[PDB]
Parts: C-alpha cells; structure tokens; sequence
C-alpha cells in the first residue's frame, strides 16, 4: 500500500496508536 | 531568504517561507505549481535563480 494541500487551511492529523504499537498487540 | 514574508512577484501577491530552489527551469518559463495547480517555485526576475 503506497501512501500542496497545507496552506488551503487542510491538515492531517497523526492516529493515536504508533504503526510500533499496533504491530506490539498484534 | 528563510524568513515569512508578503511577496508579490510579477503582480503574483502571495506569502510564504521563500527558499533558494534545487529546481531548473527551462528558460522562458517564470513560475511554477505545485499538482494542484498552486504555486510552490517562482523565478527573480533580477537576478535569475
Ligand atoms: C538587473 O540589473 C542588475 C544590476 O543593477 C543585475 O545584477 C548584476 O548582474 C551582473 C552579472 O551577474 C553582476 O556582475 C552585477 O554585480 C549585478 N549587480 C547587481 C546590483 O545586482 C541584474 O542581473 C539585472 N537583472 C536582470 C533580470 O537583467
């Protein structure tokens, strides 16, 4: 899975669980 | 260089963090955009870089 927009006012905002954290429960 | 400022470049009025560009124009060209169609680079038109 592969993953301008800033300045418009626009974010993204990160998850709670870190991508370590899910592969630590799983 | 570096700092936020109001720019107006050519009548192009804007404002941004200005920094000096890894980018290369062909020459006639004098501004750039970004994928969607927004400015990201823009040309001196003094000292051309
Ligand atoms: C506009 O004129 C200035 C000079 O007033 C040009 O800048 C000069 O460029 C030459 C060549 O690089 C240098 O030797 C001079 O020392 C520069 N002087 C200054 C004050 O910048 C500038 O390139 C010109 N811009 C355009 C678009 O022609």
């Amino acid at each position: 899975v592969t993953l301008a927009q800033k300045f418009n006012g626009l974010t993204v905002l990160p998850p709670l669980l870190t991508d370590e954290m899910i592969a630590q429960y799983t | 260089k570096n700092k936020c400022v109001n720019f107006n470049f050519n009548g192009l009025t804007g404002t941004g963090v200005l920094t000096e560009s890894n980018k290369k124009f062909l020459p006639f060209q004098q501004f750039g955009r970004d994928i969607a169609d927004t400015t990201d680079a823009v040309r001196d038109p003094q000292t051309l870089e």
